[PDB]
């Protein structure tokens, strides 16, 4: 019983994980320039970083995609992301943990343009392994400037203390635009329809798509467009003219004064309604699931009576639902009990079997606490295995021990350790044969190294005391139960 | 099954979008699996009358059909009478012909000073100046409010004046259409009707429903409450009570 | 699985001494083994990394 | 279905009955046989039925 | 050897009747301990006997 | 082609008021539209959903959704497309100095 | 075919935005006739003239 | 209609089987492009689909 509180303290010290992050020679880097910006200069940075990152002695080859913003899924021309491939690890001599930490050390802090290096995940299922990914909508209907203003109380609050270290934000109506005015009484004035003076602005400083033209099979477009030098300029409006129905041509610079204004540059709506996307990870100790917990009692708190804190990415498929990890585990050991009851032909002999898995968790949750691990779900995994190895041995003692103590008829002592005197070779020889065989993944020099450091520590430590310290008490069970069925026969 | 059905009978409208008129085709042939009766019928209404029955409408068209038809198992949330409200203008022979204005002029008016169109960026790439920056260009070419919709001008006078189309017609959000009405118990009320699918469980998807319309029950404003009198599972239910009972 | 064949072939000669009992779990092995893959086809799975 | 396990009660009931009614029998002409040993003899006799 | 596998079995699925994101994963791994369990147990008593 | 995002989310406003369909399929959807030019609509089924009755159910919505359509996307055109699926591997094409 | 589907009749034209979602603009002539043939009196199109 | 038999097969059948390739279940597939403006493009599935 002291063990069993041991096994209590050792699982509630122990960090609460799902998957482990691994090596997988693989790098993404997110650049950005400053807003609005041009293409050409993220050109020049883009061909500048993609330059350094070839310098580390553990990198092998890059790529990137000019022009478009993964922080987005839009084609911003302001922004890059780079895709980048280390060397494999029998020649790289250092990980991706240190690169990552003096990479987004030496450009995040310096250049201009902002260029975090991050790694792909695991497993595509997660967005960020730890964090969330929620939209706050707005059924009212509201200015986008406003809703900016919104957002900002949830953000900025979110980051305060509380649960949180980085929660971020993906919507921005800081984006320089040029807001162009009209002047409908001029516009007429003039005597012009608006169906052609944007025609002619479409064909000038904008992409016109007239007509395709036949070469090599396929049917290209083509597509009318003033040069480029003619539209550069904040107002090259003032030399586009539009044929008038009188017949004079009229300069667009009269009704049409463009001017400076901010707006968003990538406009979102989910389900149906004007939202904006928040994302993060909580801080190093808390869980994911109660920082999930957190997001949503602040946002509770600092909304307005329109705004639905509405869930997506992976923070909305742990809230779907609730409900089942327990009523599988308690039916599983019904069905146990009943498997067992059956063969030993009397009911308070099964419990002697069952007493024999706490020793698989207990020395599976002792060696994971030692190495410093989290009991993740590929350690879970091989939990069930050695619960599945253990339960199995003690099956066959007290399979034993009942043939001992019926058929050959002797007593609840002598049986109860004739029993285990029996077992007691099979036991081991399993154990140096199946210990030694998942023994490799304890030193694990490769890809996936995530699962078989966690595997083999969760599950070496728990064969050793799944037989050797657990065929100690499997016949001390079978004789306390035994003793005590004979018992009831008073 | 009724998804093999379904893209057995696309595989036929398809197959005779041929031998069909050019007006239908522009339209488009719509095919659903939903099922020929109705699951169940919500009612909404103003428990003491300010909302009136065409505002509630609107309330339902902005916050509450479209999550209704979202639900697991629902295939069809229309609500009757297709009363929200659209911008409408209100011509007057009289003064049309009293400034010479036929029907055809506003028609051309309003289709054109209504309208957006693209506009485009400022100093993309097929440039040698260099461009520092690189700017879109907001265009807001929709009229918002009735005001602008009574400004749209028709002719211009040689005075310098214009015709407003206020000077030969009236301009009001009103209603899309007010063919029909609601009642609830002699009030005005707005009728939402919510049809199954081909084949989901109607116990379950109209419990959903219920659910959902007790979810958007906290966001209703002043005296705005609703009441579901008619639901052919509610019948189920309280015929397996009675089974249980037996 | 090679690996832990060996040692069961180790382990079978340290404990029982003859190599006539060494070839026996070298045919169940391969052939439990081999007719689990039958198992993960037929019931549906793929092999993957989990 | 719900129709049917309500028609189900009294006819589940039935080979229950059926055997436990021809144990009584046995007991109330065989003093001497045991009811471990009774049920022996029960299901010689009605289990063909 | 037989309740072993209606015992290891016993353990293997219950945990496959999760339909989180993270039992999705534990799906495969049981499972597949799951068909190991019942086929090397059938081979256990035939061929290796 | 052209268009401010505020314009082009008066273009989206229309298959978003369609894709609100599935028997037994949809979660929720995300639209992104973008001053470059092009709108992403992402919708996302429930899980355990065939992939092939989700995307020809997406899309033979959409087909009765294009007559409320500006003329300049009806002439460019509207793609549907399944990915859900596995992204298997990459190719980088390229000239080097010639 | 568009004086009197806007007159008589409700005319489509384009849509307009308010509060969030899209709504239509409708054109149909105020001038109420209980009767139908006064109404062709006062309802005018002009030519190609 | 209006355009040459091999125009069509170029212009019409093309961006059609390029897209149409790498099908499920698809073995091979025939377009016939005749001057009257009719593009009849007939594709073939394995059997039993």
């Amino acid at each position: 019983c002291i063990m069993l509180g041991a096994i209590f303290y050792l699982y509630k010290a122990v960090p609460n994980s799902l998957v482990p992050e691994e090596d997988q020679g693989l790098m993404i880097s997110i650049i950005n320039l400053p807003s609005a910006s041009a293409l050409h200069r993220t050109i020049s940075e883009v061909d500048h970083i993609s330059q350094e990152v070839l310098k580390t002695n553990g990198v092998k080859d890059a790529m990137a995609m000019i022009g478009f913003d993964l922080f987005t899924s839009s084609l911003k021309e302001n922004a890059a992301a780079m895709f980048i491939g280390l060397q494999d690890w029998k020649d790289r001599n250092v990980s991706a943990d240190q690169i990552i930490a003096e990479l987004n050390k030496k450009f995040a802090f310096d250049r201009n343009a902002s260029s975090v290096f991050i790694g792909l995940p695991p497993i595509p299922g997660l967005s960020i392994t730890g964090g969330f990914e929620m939209y706050v909508q707005n059924k009212s209907g509201k200015s986008y400037d406003e809703i900016q203003k919104d957002v900002n109380k949830l953000v900025a609050a979110a980051n305060q203390r509380k649960e949180l270290s980085r929660v971020r934000t993906t919507l921005d109506t800081t984006f320089p635009q040029y807001k162009l005015i009209i002047d409908r009484d001029k516009l007429k004035h003039y005597n012009l329809n608006m169906q052609d003076v944007f025609n002619t602005m479409n064909a000038t400083i904008g992409t016109y798509y007239v007509n395709d033209f036949s070469m090599l099979g396929k049917n290209f477009q083509v597509n009318i467009r003033a040069k480029g030098d003619f539209r550069n300029t904040q107002d090259a409006l003032k030399n586009i003219f539009v044929r008038s129905n009188d017949g004079k041509m009229i300069p667009l610079d009269s009704f049409l004064t463009l001017q400076r204004s901010s707006g968003p540059d990538d406009v979102k709506r989910f389900n149906l309604f004007p939202a904006a996307q928040v994302q993060g990870q909580p801080a190093p100790g808390y869980t994911s699931g109660q920082a999930i917990e957190a997001i949503a009692q602040v946002a509770k708190e600092t909304l307005g009576d329109d705004y639905s804190i509405a869930w997506s990415g992976s923070a909305y498929q742990e809230v779907s639902s609730k409900g089942t990890a327990s009523y599988a585990f308690a039916l599983g050991m019904i069905f146990v009990f009943l498997i067992l009851a059956a063969q030993y032909e009397r009911w308070l002999i099964p419990l002697a079997v069952v007493t024999a898995v706490p020793f698989a968790v207990f020395g599976s949750f002792l060696l994971v606490y030692l190495r410093g691990f989290s009991n993740d779900i590929y350690f879970q995994t091989g939990l069930l295995l050695l619960i599945g190895l253990s339960a199995k041995n003690a099956i066959l003692i007290v399979e034993f021990a009942m043939e001992e103590r019926f058929k050959k008829g002797k007593g609840v002592f002598e049986a109860a350790v004739a029993a285990a005197k029996l077992r007691f070779r099979p036991i081991i020889m399993t154990s140096l044969a199946f210990t030694f065989g998942v023994l490799p993944m304890i030193f694990a020099t490769g890809a996936g190294s995530a699962s078989r450091h966690s595997l083999g520590t969760g599950l070496i430590g728990g064969m050793i005391a799944a037989s050797t310290l657990a065929i100690f008490f499997v016949p001390l069970f079978f004789y306390l139960l035994e003793n005590f069925n004979e018992w009831l026969d008073k | 099954d009724p998804d093999q059905a379904t893209i057995d009978v696309n595989n036929r409208i398809s197959a005779a979008t041929a031998k069909m008129p050019d007006a239908v085709k522009k339209l488009g042939v719509t095919v659903r699996k939903t099922s020929s009766t109705t699951l169940a019928a919500i009612s909404m209404y103003s428990s003491d009358g300010s909302m009136s029955a065409v505002d509630v409408y609107n309330y339902i068209t902005l916050n509450v059909l479209d999550e209704l038809k979202r639900v697991p198992g629902v295939g069809d949330a229309n609500a009757i009478g297709n009363r929200n409200y659209s911008l409408r203008i209100w011509l007057k022979p009289d003064l049309l012909n009293k400034f010479g204005i036929t029907a055809t002029d506003v028609i051309s008016a309003v289709n054109d000073q209504n309208a957006q169109y693209a506009t485009g960026k400022i100093g993309e790439e097929p440039v040698t100046q260099k461009s520092p920056y690189v700017y879109s260009i907001t265009m807001q070419g929709r009229l918002q409010n009735p005001s602008e919709f009574e400004n749209i001008i028709l002719r211009t006078n040689n005075d310098g004046s214009f015709l407003r189309l206020k000077d030969v017609a009236d301009v009001e959000i009103g209603s899309q259409q007010y063919s029909s009405q609601g009642r609830l118990n002699g009030n005005d009320a707005v009728p939402i009707m919510i049809n199954l699918q081909s084949g989901a469980n109607a116990l379950h998807t109209a419990e959903l429903v219920q659910a959902k319309m007790q979810e958007l029950s906290k966001n209703f404003p002043k005296g705005l409450t609703y009441k579901i009198p008619y639901d052919t599972t509610k019948f189920v239910i309280e015929s397996i009570k009675e089974v249980v009972k037996t | 699985f090679v690996e832990a064949l060996i040692l069961v072939i180790i382990v079978m000669y340290m404990f029982l001494k003859n190599f006539r009992a060494t070839l026996i779990p070298m045919i169940a092995v391969p052939v439990s083994l081999l007719g689990t893959f039958a198992g993960l086809y037929v019931l549906g799975f793929s092999i993957n990394l989990l | 279905t719900l129709f049917a396990l309500i028609l189900a009660i009294g006819i589940v009931v039935d080979d229950a009955i059926i055997v436990v009614e021809n144990i009584d029998r046995i007991l109330h002409e065989n003093e001497q046989i045991s009811v471990k040993d009774a049920a022996i003899q029960a299901m010689q006799e009605v289990s063909s039925p | 050897v037989i309740s072993i596998v209606l015992v290891l079995c016993a353990v293997f699925v219950p945990v496959s009747f999760i339909s989180g994101f993270v039992g999705e994963i534990q799906r495969q791994f049981a499972l597949t301990l799951a068909i190991s369990v019942t086929i090397s147990g059938f081979v256990a008593l035939t061929l290796t006997p | 082609t052209g268009a401010d995002a505020q314009t082009i989310a008066s273009t989206v406003a229309s298959p978003i008021e369609d894709a609100i369909n599935g028997a037994d399929n949809m979660i929720y959807m995300d639209s992104t539209s973008s001053s470059s030019g092009t709108m992403s609509l992402t919708v996302y089924f429930d899980i355990g959903t065939d992939p092939d009755q989700a995307t020809i159910d997406v899309n033979n919505r959409i087909s009765a959704a294009t007559a409320k359509m500006p003329d300049a996307v009806k002439k460019l055109g509207v793609t549907v497309r399944k990915t859900s699926s596995t992204t298997l591997a990459a190719i980088s094409m390229y000239s080097s100095d010639g």
